[PDB]
């Protein structure tokens, strides 16, 4: 049957729709909430958003494909941002990388087994004095040591 | 509850925008008022908009978000237009080493939202927005919990403090587009479209939201209003030099002890920054160069020039990346590179090409792999991103590469080997 949204995340949506004078205004509050439901965009989620929006399918992908932060490709629990910018690049991105690689198994792009951790290469996130910068979805942390970074993660369940 | 957020180090030598913000916690409305705040609303209701335009224009407050363009004059501009009309706080960072903005919102979301009531009246808009960048997702809830805090405290809705302004003020969110910053695009964003630029003119205080005058300002801007107000524009001039007056945050990064957000007057030199403030650089490495954000470049030789927005001044947004002896010139050119090839919109030929072979053969260059017509390409490529751009992007994206090649070609032979 035709895919629909659950309703602790319909209301949400209806609220975030409310929110501005327009209705098409909300896209991208809807799409960030969509993502952080579902792990990331489900297709099949696109074509519902529209009609609720009442603007075009074809606008609505439009949009999910130009901002970077919306992944339509892979599902993640949790999205390990590090930034990979001029800054945290000469600080120690590549210290950070390699402690993720470490604890994680994976490399920049890509997905744990269990589908708990994918991490994004980003541009600069706005903390470029706490050098180098990594977020864990919302959460935005300097990284220290690979042994500081274990901890943080662990706090992610 | 709000996420986490690294607490950047904040200073200031005026105790004006960071008198708050400089300790590193959220400051709700009770603390607001108990500083006075609020008060700079009450006085600006009780002036007429035009007067507030006057005051504002008289401050020589300048546009804090790149473009230094005098606030007071794009004002008038706006209100030249037929109403109705929109004011917009542009929370966009993206730009590297800029991270100035955020500590204002995090820490005094009040100082803010009052500017934007202020600022609105003056050019009549009844409707604002808060367009924040979707990697500052704790700047969106605070700013959306201190506006409901204002709204309890009766300084936004209808006949605000029985002055007759109406006010709401929306706070939309960024997706991970840099030129959602471009204050066209941002509105294009507002609008519920991808975050491609406009053709100016109309510009948007002529035509913007809806077609409608638009006045978009940077948050660093909007925090300047209420100290005006309150102080005086006299007052207010008074602060460092009459001709570039007023308080300045300098986000510090890179290679320097104490790096952070610095609030300081305009005629503090580059060194004062660096050296007297940031409290120099780390093992006391000599200093290479200074990025201003991913705009300019300035070597160990300019460090004597002023943080104002004059001809041989830094200007920009006073962003200071500091690059020490043993840092890679090309290495860092080559991130600059990888920024604009990742924030080029692809609307304007030379800029979508440009911004993204120019990283890809430095790329190649900084790897040892680039043939010698990579070199001569890389070269070309940098020197024709500009032609055809409808937007500041395409005119920067290769600005301060060139400079680098200017001024460290030493370092950069040591790649054509
Ligand atoms: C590509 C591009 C990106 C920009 N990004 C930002 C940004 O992130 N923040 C900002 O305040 N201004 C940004 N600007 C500058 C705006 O065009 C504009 O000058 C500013 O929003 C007006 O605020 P102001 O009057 O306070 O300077 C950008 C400009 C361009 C051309
Ligand atoms: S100059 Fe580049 S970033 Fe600016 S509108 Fe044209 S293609 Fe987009
Ligand atoms: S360079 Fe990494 S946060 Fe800015
Ligand atoms: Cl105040
Ligand atoms: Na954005």
């Amino acid at each position: 049957t035709e895919f629909e949204f659950p309703e602790e995340l319909k209301t949400k949506l209806q609220e975030h729709i409310n929110y501005f004078p327009k209705k098409r205004q909300a896209i991208l509050l809807c799409l960030h909430e969509i993502q952080n439901y579902y792990g990331y965009i489900p297709p099949e989620s696109l074509k519902p958003l529209a009609d609720m929006l009442e603007l075009p399918l074809n606008h609505v992908e439009g949009v999910v494909a130009f901002y970077d932060m919306f992944d339509r490709e892979d599902k993640a629990k949790y999205r390990i941002r590090v930034c990979v910018s001029i800054v945290c690049h000469l600080m120690g991105t590549n210290k950070l990388l390699k402690a993720l690689e470490n604890i994680l198994g994976i490399k920049p792009g890509e997905v744990t087994p269990d589908g708990k951790f994918k991490i994004v290469p980003v541009q600069c996130l706005g903390a470029c004095s706490e050098a180098p910068v990594f977020m864990v979805n919302d959460d935005e942390y300097k990284f220290e040591s690979e042994v500081q970074l274990n901890e943080i993660l662990s706090r992610y369940t | 509850s709000y996420p986490a957020i690294p607490r950047i180090y904040a200073e200031t030598t005026l105790n004006m925008l960071l008198k708050r913000a400089k300790k590193p916690r959220v400051h709700s409305i009770d603390e607001y008022l108990k500083d006075g705040g609020y008060q700079a609303l009450e006085k600006a209701l009780n002036m007429s908009p035009e007067e507030i335009i006057d005051w504002v224009d008289k401050s020589t407050l300048r546009g804090r978000g790149g473009a230094g363009f005098p606030t007071g004059k794009k004002w008038k501009f706006a209100v030249q237009n037929p109403g109705p009309r929109y004011f917009i706080c542009n929370a966009d960072e993206m730009e590297p080493g800029t991270f100035k903005d955020r500590i204002i919102i995090e820490r005094d979301p009040h100082l803010l939202i009052e500017g934007i009531i202020i600022s609105s009246y003056a050019i009549g808009a009844n409707e604002a927005y808060i367009y924040i960048r979707g990697e500052y997702p704790a700047g969106y809830y605070i700013l959306r919990d201190a506006i409901e805090e204002a709204k309890k405290k009766g300084f936004l809705g209808k006949n605000i403090l029985g002055s007759g302004f109406d006010l709401e003020i929306y706070v939309a969110r960024g997706a991970g587009a840099y030129i959602c910053g471009e204050e066209t695009a941002l509105i294009e964003s507002l609008e519920g479209k991808r975050g491609h630029p406009r053709l100016k003119p109309p510009y948007p205080v002529q035509k913007g939201l809806w077609g409608k005058p638009t006045v978009v300002n940077n948050v660093e801007t909007i925090a300047n209003v209420p100290f005006i107000i309150s102080m005086g524009w006299e007052e207010y001039r008074y602060i460092g030099p009459s001709d570039y007056a007023g308080p300045k945050l300098f986000p510090v990064s890179g290679k320097v002890k104490k790096p952070g957000v610095y609030e300081l007057p305009m005629n503090t030199t580059l060194r004062e920054v660096i050296f007297k403030y940031a409290g120099g650089t780390l093992g006391n490495k000599k200093v290479k160069a200074v990025f201003s954000g991913a705009l300019d470049c300035f070597s160990s030789e300019e460090l004597d020039i002023p943080m104002d927005y004059s001809p041989l001044g830094f200007g920009g947004t006073g962003t200071v990346i500091v690059l020490t002896e043993e840092d890679d010139i090309v290495e860092a050119a080559l991130k600059i590179a990888e920024f604009y090839e990742h924030e080029t919109c692809g609307q304007c030929t030379p800029c979508r090409v440009g911004c993204y072979e120019q990283a890809n053969l430095l790329e190649k260059i900084y790897k040892g792999e680039a043939t010698e017509q990579d070199w001569e390409g890389f070269d070309f490529v940098n020197r024709n991103i500009q032609p055809t751009s409808i937007c500041g992007l395409g005119a920067v994206a290769g600005r301060l590469i060139r400079q680098t090649l200017e001024k460290f070609p030493e370092e950069w032979e040591k790649y054509r080997k």
